[PDB]
């Protein structure tokens, strides 16, 4: 789809889910933007370490 | 629901009781299919 899709800076109206809890199943579509637990700690508000 | 796909079956069958839900046989036919693909945990009925 280059021609179509792509911008030289970069088209990044484009998103991919990258982190979460558990694989999904099949046709399940998932639409949290809530923050990802990569640590022990729970994680709460916008952002943290 | 399976895997999206919400199905409805039913049977309306006159009857003569006052009492506990008719003991006797019948079966449902199919009526409706819907795509939604939603999740439904949980649900309630509508009063009038
Ligand atoms: C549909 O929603 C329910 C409830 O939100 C999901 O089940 C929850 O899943 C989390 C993570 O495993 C648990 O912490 C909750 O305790 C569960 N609650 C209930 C009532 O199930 C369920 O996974 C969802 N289904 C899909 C396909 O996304």
């Amino acid at each position: 789809s280059n021609n179509l899709d792509s911008k030289v800076g970069g088209n990044y109206n484009y998103l991919y889910r990258l982190f979460r809890k558990s694989n999904l199943k099949p046709f399940e579509r998932d639409i949290s933007t809530e923050i990802y637990q990569a640590g022990s700690t729970p994680c709460n508000g916008v952002k943290g370490f | 629901n399976i895997d999206g796909y919400f199905k409805i079956y039913s049977k309306h069958t006159p009857i003569n009781l006052v009492r506990d839900l008719p003991q006797g046989f019948s079966a449902l036919e199919p009526l409706v299919d819907l795509p939604i693909g939603i999740n439904i945990t949980r649900f309630q009925t509508l009063l009038a």
